[PDB]
């Protein structure tokens, strides 16, 4: 399918890792709508300070989602991974057999395209 | 001195509308993605601008900073202080009785660029007070 | 303040001339290589200038960001700015009616220089206007 | 040589009020997590503005520094400078005798970002001096 | 229970090093009041200038409790490892089994909330 | 050929990893105009601030071809991987049996050359 | 802008002198170890200095930069400098048809110390341009 | 050149009264830890003023830095810049004779914050001298 | 004794190493007075430069005390290291069964306290 | 020859790398004039900006000589690689063995020593 | 160009009192351990400093600079700049018909703080000069 | 002699080293005089650039021999690698059973004490 004989192997690999370590998300509003996908989701923590105290502490999710069922994904639309509500933020490009999905938390703000 | 009830006195006055965002007294904050977009006031400065020989009549720098979270567009940020601050409190009689004169000075906007967990919007006011 | 109604007045008369780029309103921006040249509109500054004991007469700066490809050669640019932006908002009344003395500041270019995904120029527009 | 005794009799007369901080004079400090709320004193500048042929009649600035664990909200800051500090230089018999001339220059905060553990007020008097 | 056939590995292996290494902790303050919780305290040091010479040194503890117990906290309440008295004031975003728990020292400083 | 006995084997190890884990392009444009070459692609993410914050998310993609075909490439005359339009902007020097490729994308951004 | 064709007549005008270098218009640049001792000019400003109740009569600089391999000695810099730019565009009518008023401003060196593949000799006029 | 017996006169003169200390000369000081609390002079500025058509009367600064172990209180610096080195030096005939003018400018401290290997104090004034 | 079962590993490693490294110290002055820590002492070197050249190379020793021994020491006192004197400046916390102590040389810098 | 032990090893085996590794080269102009001297030659590959855009991409070759064969070099003779010539700007130190010759390319830049 | 003549010059005026040192001319020096204390001479500024509507009287800055083994003492270079350069530059009359004005403007020092190899001490004239 | 178990180990190692590398080394002037002292040279590169650029590319070389030997010293005296003549600038606190001996090249500079 690819003329890779290597990206095959990573391919396999990364279905191997999705179903060993990964959560079936799935997916509300856009284009895709209701849809699953089955993606590694991790929440490292990130803290700003601001002013002179004014830390904000939060976290900086993502999922680590595979490019073929993710494509024309867009920004602006949600996602759910189980009971909690999150948006994507940006779509890494790909690597060769999946993407990185940054993920947002709560409503999307606006849109304020034009 | 006069900090804490000046304080008390305009939190006060921007409490006595709708409710709907966290009225943070003073400056260490803390925040968290559950308490947001808030408000914080704080004070600056405090000099010995004299200016007469009758008491200290000193003078500060009054700091009112709205957070609303990371990418939300400056629109909600401008019916905020439009709204919800800068004619609110154009005329409290409480700070009037506690400070001798009031002025703006400015207004701007920062924001986080790293990771932008956050995004602000200051209004900085000057006060002449006799403490 | 009117910054959101002296946006959209601005935006929208500059929409009215032929399109070929988009038009961001405000400042989060985000443009991916799909929405690339454009054009974003925001303000800052925002002082309290006085000048008379009859209105606030406060004073701010509109920016005029206009996005293009990378490493384009500034003859775009200056093409873009002869063209797209100078000329088009020389009388508009819809500003006019918005606000009071408005007044060129400056015209500049930066590109980026790490990794060198875009290349902007800034026009910077002084206003007065009262709240 | 003044900054000595200067010093002790600023000192003296902090620790003439109600005690419960430790009154770390001179300079290299060194709280550790047992010393807290302090209060530090010390000498800045020290420059040689004549303005008379009949002495050198130097002058220079004193810091009062105060420090309170991490993120205590500022208006206990307020309160404890309110308290403790500003009101006792109003009348010393010791420093007019050993000073010329005492003014206030200025009241300020800062903190610890990194780690957040100290949070500090300063006091900055000008004092003119001849020695 | 864990839909991913890695967390029951990642469970049991914070389960072990918990029951393996560091103390137990009663916690005082807040809605939990009277429970003991088995997590890894560690007083790393930290050292401040803030001018030319006020050196402040301290320390930074941690506790690393799991998930479950750790829930509904806050950062008001107070908490007891053996005979000393510490104060969460942050807590860190579930890493999948656990999260560190960050603690003060002393009383916690006021609310200043309103 | 090459007067080392080192770089004999350096070239077999290129042309090894060219085929087992390249891809094929077509090279378009430019003296060489239509040519196909082999070369492992890729395409790392990097973000930009253009201000208080304009978050223009993009790529750096890179071919590693050999230095033998690289020749006389210039740098106006563009590319296709596969469907995908990338033009040649630098062209890094000979490391001993191959250079990488570094690649833009969409039309070359004018000459402005004289 | 105008400030394409003033680039293309300078550009022009300098170039009809003896060749022996590149000659780059505008920003992007990029050089390589084939293209090397070359001439570069671009502008910067460009704000609204008035001036005359009559037009914009706007100003703003132009830069002539001159591009030398590494470590070569300064003085063929000013050999260079005094022979192909600094008295070749003394007298050019183009440009002074195109702008109002000519004046020169500084002439420096720059040169890369970290790697060090360049040394770089700037000419900076100022202009004073109807547009 | 007056450089040289103008640190030789005034090391000189600190050494007339009683020793206690290292006297370094000069620049490049190298202390190690055995021949700690030393005192420094030195030469900065030497600048043009002319002031006068009759010789160039040039001006310069005159350091004395003085280094005490690590962290000690700043308590025994200020007696050593006020019972140690400015009494002596505030009468020296042969300085008199080499300068035209002197005149104290500042004093101030500093201490070593990483590592803190040593408290500097810095004791400076401004020289008028013809050579 | 301990709540662990790898404290007590540490504890024991703690006092092996200090037994198989590091001399005896008799520790002068303080509520100590007359008493013998064994630990592990070093003197890394560290060199500051202050104005244009004023290089004040100097040593930053250390000597790893066992906790125990060392509570209500405070930082006037002073230390024997065979027959050479330090004093304490900065004495760190426990990390479990010991504790980094940070020596000075010479006489303690006065006290300036009140 | 050496009162080394080990200087020996180390120059027999930086030989063995300059007749496995690295071409040989002909050296022009200066007192050597016309000799080979075999050598490791690499072409590291380094960009500066100078202004906005200004990017000079280049090389900064290095050829890793052998001490002995190479003293009194001096700096502005030149010397050719294979068929294409560069210029000495340093000469290191001999780290036991052998140095590192830095060279430039294309005709030195004049003396400008009086 | 009259800098290529003025380095020439000053060289020569240089040189021709009793030698000891290399002269680099220039800019690009590279010294290596054996070539060490040397003198450099070269220029910087030249902006147009109009003076007059007749000429275009340009003016610049002249750094004449000296290197020194690592940290030698500051004696020597006393020694130097007050004995081989300043008495020589005091009047040579070659640059005197060559310039306009000659006027001295600093002397100053530095040393290489990381590694130490080198200690330069610099010493810079204005120069008014006419192309 | 030495209260450890180890430190006669490190001595042991460090004498090891010092005969099989680095040749020896006399000394001219001090209190030491005419004596021979065997070490480890090494010499790496630093260069500074001062002005615009003034490059002054140098040497660093150090010795790391045993302490006993090197006992007053001091610095202003010099030495001999053979044939060649350094000088002693700073001499590194022991580490336990030898220390690093930095050396300049040709004359001390003065010595600007008094």
């Amino acid at each position: 399918d690819f003329d890779n004989l290597f990206d095959a192997a990573i391919a396999r690999a990364d279905e191997t890792i999705r179903g060993y370590m990964g959560t079936s998300a799935t997916i509300t509003s856009g284009e895709q709508s209701g849809a699953v996908i089955r993606g590694v989701f991790d929440d490292p923590e990130n803290i700003s300070y601001a002013g002179q105290g004014v830390r904000v502490e939060g976290s900086s999710p993502s999922l680590f989602v595979r490019t073929d069922e993710v494509r024309q994904l867009r920004r602006g639309d949600t996602l759910t991974i189980g009971e909690e509500n999150f948006w994507v933020d940006r779509v890494s490009p790909d690597d060769g057999g999946s993407c990185h999905l940054w993920l947002g938390r709560g409503v999307p703000p606006a849109v304020n395209r034009r | 001195m006069k900090h804490t009830e000046l304080r008390a006195a305009v939190l006060d006055a921007l409490e006595k509308h709708d409710t709907g965002a966290t009225f943070f007294d003073g400056r260490p904050a803390v925040f968290d993605e559950a308490d947001f977009p808030a408000v914080a006031v704080y004070l600056t400065g405090a000099e010995y601008t004299g200016e007469e020989l009758d008491s200290d009549t000193w003078q500060a720098e009054l700091h009112i900073e709205v957070f609303l979270p990371a990418q939300v567009p400056d629109s909600e940020l401008d019916a905020w202080m439009e709204s919800r601050i800068y004619p609110v409190m154009s005329d409290i009689p409480a700070l009037s009785d506690l400070i001798t004169s009031m002025v703006a000075s400015g207004y701007d906007y920062r924001r986080d660029d790293d990771a932008g967990l956050w995004s602000s919007a200051d209004l900085t006011y000057v006060i002449t007070y006799e403490m």
